[PDB]
């Protein structure tokens, strides 16, 4: 229905927009006679795709990175002390 | 740093060639990247032309009329 | 009328609209030079968010830094914060050009960039002289002449202000991200003026060194497993100058803030320099036990 609604309004849009009886004359009268805006789409273009960015980053999964990253810490101290140990002994 | 790049780019490799190419120690400049970008086009690999955009490549200046007259 | 103050100010100015322009000298008085920015371009600042970036024009643009340079603009704006940069159109410098183009076409940034006369070749000398073809086109008051942008840094943060709390003082807060010799001399000259600076260790090579770094041999060879070609190509000498001048900047450790790679929310660069500025003002001993 909406996009029958845009057809008619465009139709009746379209025409001289005059009242029905009164066309004629103007159907006689005719026959004798005869960039701010992009910028603004590009800028809104990069929020959606900022947005579109975060909605799959929402999946908070980055608890298994910092997990790996801290065992790799760990075992980065645990070679340092084998070491300081062996430089001891 | 071209035919190093070249042969990444011959197999699919995003992070190797992020860290290793364009990890900044050495400056490769942006006009060095045409030749390889054209062959992203046809090897049809997008992420390597995400990142040749990206990493300071012009595309309006890659699109010279010799360039879209070939492709 | 302020054009004839500038005449025996300074002559040889010109000012460029497609944006105002100048011509600096190392003997110009940093007092006067700001008193005549606030009399006739621009209003006092509440805030003022320096950027050093490395002179070289190539640079990579990650996402992470995108999004965290994106941020750092929206919170200038939201705060009216001044900016400066070295404004040479290349790599980050383009970046923050556009990302306060953008902000601004969506009340108003100051993206004040100081560069060097004798790097840009072309000369445009006038009256409103306009010229095309380094030199940044988003940038407002773009102006040119290390020394001059601390001596100044240092003025203003002396300047007494009568709004921001923060004991009359203007935070004027150092950002430093990337990976350059330069970037560390102003970091180290930025921290002799007890300046608060953050850093991220998410891209920049000498940045991540010194976030992984809070002894010689420690600093040795985290700059070589981070500035492999630097360290290469670097001299003897300048190893001994690079060395001292990280060792000093770790002494005062309490300014020197670093933004962690585990943090990924929205809010990151507010925290940041917000822990910054309170870290300045608690440890300054001036002021801080209120």
């Amino acid at each position: 229905w909406k996009f029958q609604r845009y057809f008619l309004v465009q139709e009746y849009c379209n025409r001289l927009n005059i009242p029905f009886p009164f066309v004629v004359f103007a159907y006689f009268y005719m026959v004798v006679k005869k960039n701010e805006t992009l910028a603004w789409e590009g800028v809104m273009k990069e929020n959606y795709l900022v947005k579109i960015n975060t909605k799959a980053n929402d999946n908070s999964e980055e608890m298994r990175h910092r997990f790996r990253q801290l065992d790799s810490k760990l075992n980065d101290l645990k070679s340092l002390l084998k070491e300081i140990a062996n430089n001891i002994k | 740093w071209n035919g190093q790049l070249k042969l990444l780019l011959e197999w699919n490799q995003l992070d190797l060639a992020s860290d290793e190419i364009f990890t900044n120690d050495r400056r490769w400049e942006s006009a060095d990247l045409q030749e390889v970008m054209f062959t992203a086009l046809i090897k049809d690999r997008p992420k390597f032309v995400r990142l040749f955009l990206e990493n300071g490549l012009n595309l309006q200046k890659f699109l010279t009329n010799e360039v879209l007259t070939e492709l | 009328d302020l054009v004839n103050f500038i005449q025996a100010n300074f002559d040889a100015f010109g000012d460029i609209q497609f944006g105002k322009y100048l011509r600096l000298s190392c003997d110009t008085d940093s007092e006067t030079l700001y008193e005549l920015l606030t009399q006739h371009w621009h209003l006092k600042t509440p805030n003022l968010v320096i950027s050093v970036t490395g002179g070289a024009k190539n640079f990579a643009l990650k996402p992470r830094m995108r999004k965290i340079f994106s941020r750092l603009i929206y919170i200038a704006q939201s705060k009216g914060a001044w900016i400066l940069t070295g404004g040479t159109h290349y790599g980050l410098m383009k970046y923050i050009g556009e990302v306060v183009r953008d902000n601004t076409i969506s009340e108003n940034i100051v993206a004040i960039g100081i560069a060097a006369w004798g790097m840009v070749s072309n000369r445009d000398t006038l009256f409103s002289a306009q010229y095309i073809m380094i030199l940044d086109n988003n940038h407002t008051h773009l102006l040119l002449v290390a020394k001059l942008r601390n001596q100044l840094e240092k003025y203003i943060s002396e300047r007494t202000s009568q709004d921001s709390n923060y004991g009359g003082k203007i935070p004027i807060v150092c950002f430093a991200q990337g990976g350059g010799r330069e970037t560390l001399k102003a970091i180290n000259t930025s921290v002799k003026s007890k300046i608060p600076c953050v850093v991220v260790e998410g891209s920049g090579q000498i940045a991540d060194v010194i976030a992984s770094l809070v002894t010689s041999s420690m600093v040795k060879e985290k700059l070589v497993r981070f500035l492999p070609r630097t360290v290469s190509r670097l001299p003897e000498e300048e190893i001994e100058s690079w060395i001292k001048w990280l060792k000093e900047i770790l002494e005062s450790s309490h300014l020197l803030t670093v933004i962690k790679m585990e943090e990924a929310g929205d809010e990151i660069v507010s925290n940041a320099i917000s822990y910054a500025l309170y870290k300045a003002f608690s440890t300054n001993e001036q002021d801080k036990d209120n």
